[PDB]
RNA sequence: UCUCCAGGCAUACGCGUAUAACAACUCGGAUAACCAUUGUUAGUUAAUCAGACUAUAGGCAAUAAUCACACUAUAAAUCACCUAUAACUUCUCUGUUAACCCAACACCGGAAUGCCUAAAGGAAAGAUCCAAAAAGAUAAAAGGAACUCGGCAAACAAGAACC
RNA sequence: GAGCUACCUAAAAACAAUUUUAUGAAUCAACUCGUCUAUGUGGCAAAAUAGUGAGAAGAUUUUUAGGUAGAGGUGAAAAGCCU
RNA sequence: AACUAAUCCUAGCCCUAGCCCUACACAAAUAUAAUUAUACUAUUAUAUAAAUCAAAACAUUUAUCCUACUAAAAGUAUUGGAGA
């Protein structure tokens, strides 16, 4: 007579049967039965200012709207590296094994913003 | 849904909910396919009536159903229902269009009121113009008023709304960084601790 | 017993329409083109049963020879299945011995 | 402080309120980083607001004032997200080549099906950890048969299709 | 942030932070009667009681001094036409109270402010 | 005595006895699934 | 306010919004009133009640319980403490409503433990009439098993003996 | 398919008052069972209700979780029981 | 002199022909009592198909089931309680 279609939570069952809503752990569980709170693992808030700023939630109707264009990995390399190279190998001074002088990253470990695996949320 | 059935009124309205239920499942209404390059009337232009009760006569283009094939035109093919009918009140006459499907009418050569069939083709920039087929002229595209209501031109900012130059003002600087990193920069943050290995699978 | 209220729509009916005007054409292909065709030869159809004809168990059979090893797994369980009852009754019932 | 959850108290009680039109990518591109992380929460606060008044409209029981105001927010801040996904993607291929964030690989289930899964993080090597070994990525001969009937299955679904279309066809051209 | 992955926390780590918020909640008008500091939320099932703390002390600039929350069952009696029940969402409740002696109460919105002796015959004829 | 009521509800013994992870404890149970999904039942378990 | 009746309040297991207000009067309650029905809005707040809760390696145990004293008995009977190693200030998450569960039903049925026995919880008669037959209770002159397969059933009896 | 029932494993629980003694003793509640009669028979109930009866510190009764599966299991043998 | 009813046409489906496939479906969650962000405790189909049934019973035996190009040689040579 049990129902098969209804999802499965912690308020069904005995008092023994308990799990989670998805809220993300913020501490330890030790025995002796204590928990204990870490404060690098609660998330911090980071807000700006937002003292004299311009922009507001709505634009005008007047306001010319631009053809769509999504960035890429070509559009980005031109705008930002091609000119530095384009002088240098003009000037004679470029080589293959000096790239992280342009702003090349050869591993992402290390770095605190690791762009994969990724190890940052949002 | 495949039993849904366009009508006159808006999708979404009070109405439209009311005609087409949930559980409704009539007949299929069978319409000719027009390709989306092919169609060419617009709201705002002018026609003529082929055939009808109001055959001759010339009207403005006010709605287009593209769904069924329709065209509405203003002060045409009409006929009369009492509105505001109340219990007590009987309500106010007034006169209602019926649509018209696109074959039943024919767009009018602006130069010299006139029946004319008309071809696509492309100008100098490629976009696409209206040709008329018997004295070649390009037919432009018709003005009409925004359905929201807003006049682009009369409007006035109110408090909550960005002014026109300071939207399109361009501080954006190309760089290999990430939104995070130079928030963390601008703002002053420093953090030197770094993530111990974490093993992925 | 219940009846229309009203006459169903007219049928019309094309007699000269492509397909009909040109039926039995090329039937004499043989003795009129020196018997490098064969009339059979025409016909379009089910692969099993091209220039042949026979009874519902002959059928039956014919089909699994020729397509049975390209045919879904439970197609083939209904085929075999109907051949095991024509078996039984066109060769122990029936009036005449 | 509170008084950000609700309107202007001028406009309470009004039938409309004014408002202009929600932020387009092209636009949004032109602006910085540090821009579009203030501009977040200035979308965020209105979004809040929103959200405060259309609640209390349904405990009263009266409709709510310019609900187009919600629609336009709600795609200003998915534009925004985008915008920077989109930085963020061209980033990643240029100093790795990877085309996800997450890593994966292409497995068979105990089904007989072929599924992507995506790996978690763990503080041990994989060889070591006793709950991951119990679970199985590999099928078993009986399955070979419901691979079939799967292939089969599909097979009919598709074929049902296209006759249904070619029928409808025979109808329009009857009619037109 | 919802629907997104946190790094794996070890001994020695950095702080977690979150730039961009998914986080969203509306206030509401409370259901029974409350004392004054009281106030009442409407938050994700993901949210914490610390993340309420830090959201609105941050974002908003309001102190805070103490937060309960309890998780509500959504109907699923309801039936639709073709007899298959309607399920009415779960969602998480909120309780915050006010510090240092400072009061709210739920603000008012939506504040308002033919003839008898001939019946029968159309008067338009004049004859 | 009176009949009619066997089912004496515990949900610890409805999960052990026709749950998910005793399904795929065996390859009987395995098969049980496999049925289930090609005929298209919503449930596939308790 | 009056007349009468006498298993109630909590926890466990189970159930899954049946909970509360307003509005409806179609369907549901085997009839009305009223809702247990339909629609809309609301609700159950815990470092103490309840659940889950990963430092490591060694060394070692003769003497029940029952008011545990006396006292025997027989069925022979609930981690601690030490030795070294390591760490060196903490509150998040989940359960909490109800006239409720298993029996096709608002079924005279079945359902564990603690406290208590009316201070808690309830209503046998829709209105009227006073026939036969049928069911249940109480009273009966004189007689006292003559009844019946049989003292079955009932009794102001509830006792004795033998195979 | 052993959430009913048959038997077993582990962890738990209940037994007032009175007479005997020192107990598969006695009187008799709770609780467990079901002798006899009437009512009921599409019944309140696919085995009940009303009375009347047997045991009631033990081979006692009861709760929670686990085990044995059909050529089989279980059985203080009724060819009983296994939704 | 009408109640209960009755009239309707298209939603889709069926059998062939043709052709391999490359469909493997945002984020997040799931093998734990699935759909619960992290260690405890390891993980693994199957020895020959049988019987009903026909032989008017039944015991050796019984086409297809247990697939290998069409048409013919041919229901021929052969096998069989030499019988079905
Ligand atoms: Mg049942
Ligand atoms: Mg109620
Ligand atoms: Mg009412
Ligand atoms: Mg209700
Ligand atoms: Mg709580
Ligand atoms: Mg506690
Ligand atoms: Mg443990
Ligand atoms: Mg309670
Ligand atoms: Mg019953
Ligand atoms: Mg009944
Ligand atoms: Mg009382
Ligand atoms: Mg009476
Ligand atoms: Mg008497
Ligand atoms: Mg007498
Ligand atoms: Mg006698
Ligand atoms: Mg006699
Ligand atoms: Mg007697
Ligand atoms: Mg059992
Ligand atoms: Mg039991
Ligand atoms: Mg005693
Ligand atoms: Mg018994
Ligand atoms: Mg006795
Ligand atoms: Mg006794
Ligand atoms: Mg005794
Ligand atoms: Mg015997
Ligand atoms: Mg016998
Ligand atoms: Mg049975
Ligand atoms: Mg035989």
């Amino acid at each position: 007579g049990a129902d098969r279609m209804s999802k499965w939570t912690s308020k069904r069952g005995p008092r023994t049967f308990t799990k989670s809503r998805g809220a993300k752990k913020t501490g330890i569980y030790t025995s002796d039965r204590k928990f204990v709170q870490i404060k690098e693992m609660v998330p911090e808030f980071v807000v700006p200012d937002l003292t004299g700023f311009k922009l507001k939630p709505y634009v005008n109707y007047r306001a010319p709207a631009g053809i769509d264009t999504p960035l890429t990995a070509k559009a980005l390399f031109q705008e930002t590296v091609a000119p530095a190279i384009e002088k240098d190998f003009k000037e004679g001074t470029f080589d293959a094994n000096n790239l992280e002088k342009y702003g090349f990253e050869p591993t992402q470990e290390g770095k605190l913003f690791q762009l994969y695996p990724k190890n940052f949320p949002r | 849904s495949p039993f849904y059935r366009y009508g006159m009124s808006r999708p979404g309205s009070i109405a439209d909910k009311r005609k087409n239920p949930p559980w409704s499942r009539r007949r299929p209404v069978v319409v000719e396919p027009i390709s989306d390059e092919d169609w060419h009337l617009f709201c705002g232009d002018m026609v003529e009536i082929l055939e009808g009760k109001d055959a001759g006569k010339q009207g403005k283009v006010v709605q287009v159903v593209r769904q069924r094939n329709w065209v509405v035109l203003e002060g045409l093919n009409t006929h009369y229902r009492y509105i505001g009918r109340t219990k007590d009140h009987r309500g106010t006459m007034i006169a209602s269009e019926a649509p018209l499907l696109h074959h039943q009418v024919k767009l009018v050569d602006p130069v010299d009121r006139k029946p004319t069939e008309i071809q696509w083709r492309f100008t100098e920039a490629g976009e696409r113009v209206r040709v008329s087929t018997r004295s070649g002229r390009i037919i432009p595209k018709p003005e009409f008023p925004r359905a929201d209501g807003i006049v682009p031109e009369t409007w006035t900012d109110g408090p909550k709304d960005t002014s026109v130059e300071d939207a399109l003002e361009r501080t954006y600087v190309p760089r290999l960084k990430t939104l995070e990193e130079d928030v963390m920069e601008a703002m002053g943050i420093q953090e030197t601790r770094r993530f111990k290995k974490v093993y992925w699978y | 017993a219940f009846v229309r209220l009203t006459l169903p729509p007219p049928k019309v009916v094309d007699r000269w329409n492509e397909k009909r005007a040109l039926f039995g054409v090329y039937d004499n292909i043989g003795i009129l083109g020196n018997f490098e065709k064969h009339p059979k030869e025409l016909i379009k159809g089910p692969v099993w049963l091209r220039g042949w004809r026979g009874n519902e168990l002959q059928r039956c059979v014919r089909k699994k020879k020729f397509v049975g090893n390209r045919m879904f797994i439970e197609d083939l369980h209904n085929l075999n299945k109907r051949i095991s009852y024509l078996y039984k009754h066109f060769n122990r019932h029936g009036k005449y011995r | 402080g509170l008084e950000e959850f609700f309107d202007d108290p001028k406009n309470w009680g009004e039938e409309k309120v004014k408002s202009g039109a929600s932020w387009t990518c092209q636009q949004l591109r032109n602006k910085s980083n540090e821009d579009l992380h203030k501009l977040w929460y200035v979308l965020l606060k209105e979004r809040n607001m929103l959200l405060t008044l259309e609640q209390e409209a349904k405990r009263q029981r009266l409709p709510m004032p310019s609900p187009e105001r919600l629609e336009k927010v709600v795609d200003s801040m998915d534009n925004v997200d985008k915008v920077v996904q989109e930085r963020e993607d061209a980033l990643r291929l240029l100093q790795t080549g990877q085309e996800k964030p997450r890593p994966g690989a292409w497995r068979r289930d105990i089904f007989g099906r072929i599924v992507w899964h995506k790996f978690k993080q763990w503080p041990i090597p994989w060889y070591l950890n006793k709950r991951y070994n119990r679970r199985r990525f590999f099928a078993m001969p009986y399955v070979d048969r419901f691979i079939r009937l799967r292939i089969e299955k599909h097979a009919r679904i598709e074929a049902r299709k296209r006759s249904l279309q070619k029928k409808k066809e025979k109808i329009l051209h009857a009619k037109f | 942030a919802r629907n997104v992955l946190y790094p794996l926390y070890q001994l020695g780590g950095p702080q977690l932070r979150v730039f961009r918020t998914n986080f969203f909640i509306q206030l509401v008008r409370p259901g029974t009667a409350q004392p004054e500091d009281t106030v009442q939320f409407r938050i994700p099932m993901e949210m914490t009681r610390v993340d309420l703390r830090n959201y609105l002390e941050q974002i908003y600039n309001v102190p805070v001094a103490a937060v309960r929350t309890r998780v509500q069952h959504g109907s699923n009696r309801r039936r639709d036409h073709k007899n298959v029940r309607i399920k009415k969402p779960d969602y998480k409740v909120a309780y915050v109270q006010l510090a240092h002696g400072q009061t709210f109460t739920f603000p008012d919105l939506f504040p308002e402010k033919s003839d008898l002796r001939c019946p029968g015959i159309p008067s338009w004829f004049g004859l | 005595r009176a009949r009619g009521n066997e089912y004496q509800p515990s949900n610890i013994k409805r999960k052990h006895k026709h749950g998910w992870v005793r399904r795929l404890s065996t390859p009987a149970g395995v098969q049980v699934i496999l049925r289930r999904m090609l005929k298209g039942r919503k449930s596939l378990s308790h």
